[PDB]
């Protein structure tokens, strides 16, 4: 229970038995002994009884006695025995009657093996197994069903659509063919960034500064001169040179607010964007206001990637992010969620040390480029709108039919501009983004792209069927054991017929 | 000195033993490699009986190995294999209700009075019941023993009485109940565990089959899906519905309890299919027994069938081989093996198919060395007389439905 | 360190005399139809627990009164000894009965009582309510005579299967019952009543052949008898009556062997020598 | 529900009549765990029973089978605190019947 | 000599001072009756290992005997065993902070073990050493001291042994807070291994039951399967589809977590039908809501309806007792039944049929004392006018897909 148990022989072999050969020579063998024969046995033993690890084929025909599983079908023993073709495999034999050293041709060479029928994989057959588990305990439920499924046949792993891994059992519901929870992104100089079918609005006054007087800058401090913007001729990521230039002197602990039309809300999700480039610093500085002392504070590094630093004053923060574009620019996004009501401004600043804050002091004269902010409620950045003192509001597109799939666009979409979906349609998911429509700069009507795959309904009553294959790679002799009744190892109902085949 | 695995075949961990040479070798190299080894010496014996030690470990050792699989364990080693599947190794019963008695005037029937019914009955009367001057009362009755019983519906026999209480008789309202008898199961057990493989799966053939199994006094059973829709015939029985589940049970279970279980093992919407007329017996002609959905709402019905009761006969002809006499030991043998007692040969059940070479081989079975020569069959309805030499063949169809028994009268042998 | 306890059953509840009064019980129990008997002299009572005991304890309320319909009527005593060690208990249960005879043995400085306790002297029972079996076997009757006196029984003999005709219809009282189980069928199998349960079985039996006592400690040496063996041991509770010994003995080493216990002899004193136990027992088969 | 009392001991053996039978019951540590050798009205039932918590003894339906009783260890079985922290506990038919019901659903 | 430790009871272990006898007294055969097997010799050091072992394998044998058994397995067998169903105990691994800030000064050097600590204790220690920039400010990453999911606030970390220059550790927001966890015991195995028992025991109709009542705001529900072979009506609601179950849920539950519920009930294969119509509101649209199923990416349609809503009007004559009442009290104690709040009446679920005497029954068993004269119930449509007098009638009989309420405003109280 407790306090310990020995079990050491060699507890045995007292302080005499220091200098002996023999005695303690004895007892060492005889602990070797039965330390084989009892417990490496039955470690090799238990290591037999998991029916996961039964590579031991003994194992495994055990397990087809206590399952019942007909083993006229399966491929024990060890390989290396039929000749067929090819080097790889055994040769004839004949009357090699002096008995020669590479004894003949082979050792063997047989016809076991027969196909058809009949898996010679052992994996395949402890798959098999712990199907036939499942069947034997099945209720017929499905979920229960497809989740056993997955965890035999990947190890518990998610998969995706490339793959085409085990379906559905004995459930005569169609899917869909409707279309739902639908998303449309479009891919340009900002990469991969969604649009809202509902009214979208960027609150901020200027996305673009070009002049001093644009964003005041705010200095409880006042040490030095404020954060001054300084048109620059750099190339934007929208293909312009527009950018603006933020410069905090030495021993200057200043920043530069946006003005925005205020409040924005109570206990709402609120996203702040907007494109740097690296300049003379590696990282900047944002922060998202709230009530005294509630600030949101965060901070980008422009060149690892990495938002090293996202400060909670109160329970604002929820998230931040970085993502890349060409020719080293980077979209910073902060979503911020609090119960108050005083999000005011967004307040922007260079920064001097990787944690340095919005106000920290600056030992030097630090420049760094940015250009095209956006407010906005939710909790994800979307799509840039230019905004000139004016909380710019627009709607990405309308669906107009649900069943064909044709969207219609607000505008038509600039040559070069690809347009990517998700969701689910036709009976088949799109988890992942598909491609669907090319700009040309004069159409805004498109058709979607097919998503997953088969109808899926499988029209009838009482009666499904599986599909599986293009993933696993199992073999045909596996689907065609599988697709005997009489062995018995699928999950049924009695009052369904359900065949395995399906690739 | 090892441990051969059968990898299919037997699927057996056998010890090799020869651990003798093994231990004389360790002693070698350990003490020396001048070592006298030979017996009648003390190093001699105690090597030898070092051997005989390991002998026994290694015996050990491969018996408990072994006892995971079934076909080679036995009680509560077995026990556990079927509780892994949750076959429930079973449960027991000693009770009657409801009986009848007959007496005089005035009197008090007596605690366990003991009464005998034509097939050695030894029932005890539970209730200190005393009796009336009208002359009838009821007792309530328990076996002798825990085993399974059917007593015959007339009054028989008494044993424990005063001379004045004339008898006991059976009445139409008196109950029987249906009991178990330790694991009875010792080698039926490893029999029945191979169909009562799926007792905590529900919605199937297998489930349906092992749950109505469970149901005390199902000997035997068969379920047919019947599951490409076409009315048609599927694997015999033919049948009215496009797709059903045929379920013909066998013994005498009680009717709401095997009709409840039938029931839980829903199989959903699926209906019941018992038609065709001859395919089996009608539990209750149309419309069987209703039961109630647990999931509260409406009364549904459970519709099955019971199978065509056959007897059968066998005559064989045996030489009284190796001298040793054994003249009336070959019908009990029959009886036993269509019983179902032996072991990896189920006997005589619902689906089964009399045959003349499997009964020669329960025999050889339970008495080697006699060589059978003839072992002619054939059987009858239920009813009929004896087929007569002309019909006695060596081998029966027996239809899928129909259940054939053989009884120790019927089976007789002839020395030649 | 003797533990020996006294635990009466009165309507307050049990008062414990523990060993540290000087108690001295002398229980002599057989496999007989007599009541087992035990002999309590208890020294250095006070005045307030003498009224609460001797005062209960009395033979009237029955003969010139009513005052009886069940229990209550005498009160019932048990006896718990044993050894104790480290913090360990060994208190096991020698004696249980209902007193009878109650005296004073040492007069003053020295207030001492001595009770003597029967088993099952609730004799004064309800003159048996259920009738005896007319016509029944002599394990039915055994369950008969066990189900009225409202003890659990144990019957172990060849001679169950045997049927009587009127089998104890003259029978009184309840304690009668034992003493037709041990009329009929004497030559070897005698019925008694050990503590609560109701022993009928062959006297070269042993009603528990798994509860062998292996005995190789002796107080004296475990001579012959014209019986059996026969010898006195230091307080075991672990040996009762009707149980299986399997005496090993150094001093007379014919003697060894397996016996069947037909009598004891207890003798427990807290505050003097006497704490031995005396088995008879006879060759067992 | 009745409480048998157990001693402080890696081996022990207990006799006592619960629920009109003998039992008799061995407890021993073996190894790690606890293990029971039960008996019934003389009788050996069940060898070397893994004694765990909450879980009944006698396992499979013969041995409790009619209203015999089963006996449960509200913890895992442990020899050092026996009788004051751990105690095993003896329930008749109906309540066994109950108990099971109860631990079949959890 | 070593008996038979196996034998079929499970394998019976003798003490070690049996096998210790038995050893001794074998070397006594062996080598001589009066030989020396004192501790010190060679021949006793000999007999002490032989009973150190062949008594380690009696002990490995009945510690590992029916393992097999899962109500009584332990360890990696229980591990295996529950895992076939696909029950893993969890890994104990610990909470493993990253990017945790430190404040401090100059170059000061962290050490792995630094072993800072969260207010409500939780000691986490600094798994990578980390020097600090001129900044003062760094990122460390630090793991739970303990195993499991010890939750790290967002906050100021106390240090438990810091270096001379470490200012004090901060969790700022980006600090990834990855939990852990604290495998899971044998016993919890076993739980999960009777819960999943327990899903997979029951039929079609049983686990929708319990699936969907288990669900939040369900009040009633109502289960019905066809199992008929034709569209007809079973016993009260009229079917579509000739093979189908149809289900009714009360209450007003989340539509999507009762979908889930009942998707996870799918017996499969038998589909769901909304019914003919008014045969229970068919909500959700003709076509049934989509649910994902959580194993594969595949959705799974479900079909249900919400019952027909029928208003409840009463009309009570109770007189008053020598005790005063007002009508308020009434009126609460039939709504208080009707909402089935009162013990053993269940209350007006979905297809329980309005009846007077048994609200009568519950102003009775609510009032005592209260001398009833007339009680009189009726039913109608829902947003509809309060039925004229004469409509009411003694018992109002409800269909098998219609619920009926009574608020406090359709309770007419007349004071005779």
């Amino acid at each position: 229970t407790l306090p310990a148990y020995n079990s050491d022989i060699q507890q045995a072999l007292k302080w005499l038995h220091n200098q002996a050969p023999g005695i303690t020579g004895l007892i060492q063998r005889k602990a070797q002994w039965y330390d084989r024969f009892s417990r490496q046995f039955w470690a090799n033993w238990e290591r037999d009884v998991f029916h996961l690890k039964t590579a031991n084929p003994f194992g495994l025909m055990v397990w087809c006695i206590i399952l019942g599983t007909p083993s006229k079908g399966f491929g024990l023993y060890p390989k290396n025995s039929s000749w067929a073709f090819g080097r790889l495999r055994q040769n004839f034999i004949y009357s090699g009657t002096q008995v020669p050293p590479p004894a003949d041709a082979s050792p063997g060479g047989n016809f076991y093996g027969g196909g058809n029928a009949e898996i010679l994989n052992l994996d395949e057959i402890r798959k098999v197994l712990q199907l036939r588990y499942v069947a034997l305990i099945s209720n017929g439920s499905i979920a229960y069903i497809n989740r056993m499924l997955r965890y035999i046949f990947n190890d518990d792993e998610p998969w995706d659509e490339a793959t085409g891994l085990y379906f559905y059992l004995m459930d005569s519901t169609g899917e869909n063919g409707p279309v739902e929870n639908l998303a449309i992104y479009r891919k340009d100089w900002e990469g991969m960034v969604l649009l809202s079918s509902s009214p979208r609005t960027n609150h901020v006054l200027t996305s673009t500064p070009a002049s001093d007087a644009d964003w005041p800058g705010v200095d409880p401090a006042a040490s030095g001169i404020p954060v001054t913007v300084e048109t620059a001729s750099a190339t934007a990521p929208d293909g312009s040179a527009t950018v603006c230039k933020l410069t905090k002197p030495a021993g200057s602990t200043a920043y530069v607010s946006a003005p925005i039309d205020g409040p924005l809300g109570s206990g709402s999700t609120v996203t702040f964007s907007f494109f740097a480039k690296a300049g003379s610093t590696r990282f900047i500085a944002i922060q998202s206001a709230a009530d005294f002392p509630s600030r949101a504070d965060a901070v980008f590094d422009l060149d690892s990637g990495n938002v090293i630093s996202d400060q909670m004053l109160d329970s604002s923060v929820v998230s931040a992010r970085m993502i890349r574009l060409e020719n080293g620019w980077w979209r910073c996004v902060l979503t911020t969620k609090t119960v108050s009501s005083s999000f005011r401004a967004a307040y922007v600043a260079p920064a001097e040390t990787n944690f340095s804050w919005i106000d920290s002091n600056s030992s030097a004269a630090i420049d760094v480029l940015i250009w095209g902010a956006q407010i906005e409620l939710g909790d994800t950045p979307t799509g840039y709108l230019e905004t000139t003192g004016a909380p710019v509001t627009m709607t990405d597109y309308v669906l107009q039919n649900a069943q064909t799939g044709t969207v219609k666009f607000t505008q038509p979409l600039p040559t070069g501009v690809e347009a990517y979906w998700t969701g689910d349609w036709k009976g088949g998911t799109a988890a992942e983004p598909a491609r669907f429509a090319v700009g040309n700069g004069t159409q805004d009507t498109f058709t979607l792209s097919d998503p997953a795959y088969i109808g899926l309904p499988t029209s009838g009553a009482f009666k499904l069927e599986y599909r599986v294959g293009p993933a696993l790679n199992l073999s045909p002799q596996l689907i065609n054991l599988m697709n005997d009744r009489a062995v018995g190892i699928m999950p049924t109902c009695a009052g369904c017929d359900v065949k395995v085949i399906q690739e | 000195a090892n441990y051969n695995y059968i990898v299919d075949t037997g699927v057996i961990v056998a010890d090799t033993a020869d651990v003798l040479s093994d231990v004389e070798a360790e002693f070698r190299a350990a003490l020396g490699a001048n070592i006298n080894l030979a017996a009648s010496t003390p190093q001699g014996s105690l090597v030898a009986a070092e051997a005989i030690a390991r002998s026994s470990v290694m015996r050990n050792e491969a018996r408990i190995a072994n006892t995971i699989n079934p076909n080679v364990s036995f009680g509560t080693f077995l026990d556990a294999i079927c509780a892994l599947m949750g076959i429930e190794r079973g449960s027991d019963l000693s009770t009657f209700g409801y009986g009848v008695q007959v007496t005089g005037r005035s009197q008090t029937r007596i605690s366990t009075g003991s009464r005998v019914q034509t097939p050695a009955g030894a029932i005890f009367t539970v209730l200190s019941d005393v009796t009336i001057p009208a002359g009838g009362v009821a007792t309530i009755d328990i076996k002798s023993q825990e085993y399974g019983n059917i007593p015959l519906p007339v009054g028989n026999l008494i044993i424990i009485d005063g001379t004045i209480g004339w008898s006991g008789a059976k009445v139409i309202a008196s109950t029987r109940v249906d009991p178990g008898s330790r694991q009875m199961s010792d080698a039926e057990l490893k029999n029945a565990r191979v169909n009562r493989l799926a007792i905590q799966g529900r919605n199937s053939t297998m489930a349906i089959k092992a749950y109505v199994s469970a149901v005390p006094n199902v000997t035997s059973v068969n379920v047919i899906e019947n599951n490409t829709g076409a009315v048609q015939v599927v694997n015999g029985v033919s049948f009215t519905l496009p797709y059903a589940v045929w379920v013909c049970v066998a013994g005498n279970p009680d009717k709401q309890a095997v009709a409840d279980a039938l029931w839980a093992a829903h199989n959903g919407g699926t209906p019941w299919d018992y038609g065709a007329t001859n395919n089996g017996v009608p539990v209750d002609g149309p419309n069987g027994v209703p039961v109630r959905d647990p999931a509260s709402g409406r009364k549904y019905v459970v519709k099955w069938t019971t199978p065509i009761m056959y007897d059968g006969y066998v005559n064989v002809t045996v030489q009284q081989g190796s001298s040793s006499v054994a003249p009336e030991a070959i019908q009990n043998a029959v009886v036993n093996y269509a019983q179902g007692k032996v072991e990896g040969e189920e006997g005589l059940v619902v689906g089964a198919s009399l045959s003349a070479f499997e009964v020669a081989g329960a025999i050889a079975r339970e008495i080697p060395g006699i060589y059978i020569k003839l072992c002619q069959v054939a059987c009858v309805a239920a009813g009929s007389p004896a087929p007569a030499p002309g019909d006695f063949t060596s081998e029966y169809v027996m239809s899928a439905f129909g259940q054939a028994t053989i009884s120790v009268g019927n089976v007789r042998v002839t020395f030649v | 360190k003797r533990i020996l306890r006294v635990t009466f059953n009165m309507p307050y509840g049990p008062e414990v005399i523990r060993e540290d009064l000087d108690v001295r019980v002398r229980i002599m129990k057989a496999a007989l139809r007599i009541q087992n008997r035990a002999t309590m002299e208890i020294f250095g009572l006070t005045t307030q627990l003498r009224e609460s005991l001797l005062s209960q304890f009395t033979a009237w309320k029955h003969r010139q009164r009513q005052v009886g319909r069940e229990d209550e009527l005498m009160i019932k005593v048990s006896v718990e000894a044993g050894y104790s060690d480290q913090g360990r208990e060994q208190v096991s249960r020698v004696f249980v009965g209902e007193v009878a005879i109650v005296d004073i043995i040492s007069p003053p400085p020295d207030i001492g009582i001595r009770i003597q306790c029967y088993t099952r002297q609730i004799d004064r029972t309800k003159t048996i309510r259920n009738m005896p079996p007319a016509n029944t076997t002599f394990v039915k009757f055994v369950e008969w005579g066990a189900n009225e006196m409202g003890l659990n029984f144990i019957c172990d003999t060849s001679y169950n299967d045997q049927v009587l005709k009127n089998p104890g219809r003259s029978i009184t009282v309840a304690s009668a019952i034992l003493a037709s189980i041990q009329d009929m069928y004497m030559p070897d199998v005698a019925a008694f009543v050990d503590d609560d349960i109701l022993i009928v079985k062959d006297r070269d039996k042993v009603i528990r052949p798994d509860e062998v006592t292996n005995v190789n400690s002796f107080v004296g040496i475990p001579s012959w008898s014209e019986w059996g063996v026969e010898f006195q041991c230091l307080f075991e509770p672990s040996i009762r009556v009707a149980g299986g010994v399997a005496v090993e003995s150094l001093m007379n080493p014919s003697v060894n062997g397996n016996y069947v216990i037909t009598a004891l002899e207890y003798d427990l004193a807290s505050r003097d020598r006497p704490f031995y136990i005396k088995v008879m027992g006879s060759p067992a088969a | 529900m009745k409480k048998i009392p157990l001693t402080a001991v890696p081996n022990q053996a207990i006799s006592f009549n619960a629920g009109s039978s003998y039992w008799k019951i061995r407890l021993y540590q073996n190894m790690d765990m606890m293990n029971a050798d039960i008996s019934r009205d003389g009788v050996i039932v069940c060898h070397g029973v893994r004694c765990f918590g909450g879980i009944p003894l006698l396992q499979y339906s013969r041995q409790y089978r009619p209203d015999y009783g089963n006996f449960v260890f509200d913890r895992d079985a442990d020899w050092t605190l026996f009788g004051d922290g751990i105690n095993l506990f003896y329930l008749d038919g109906a309540e066994f019947a109950e108990y099971q019901a109860l631990a079949t659903r959890k």
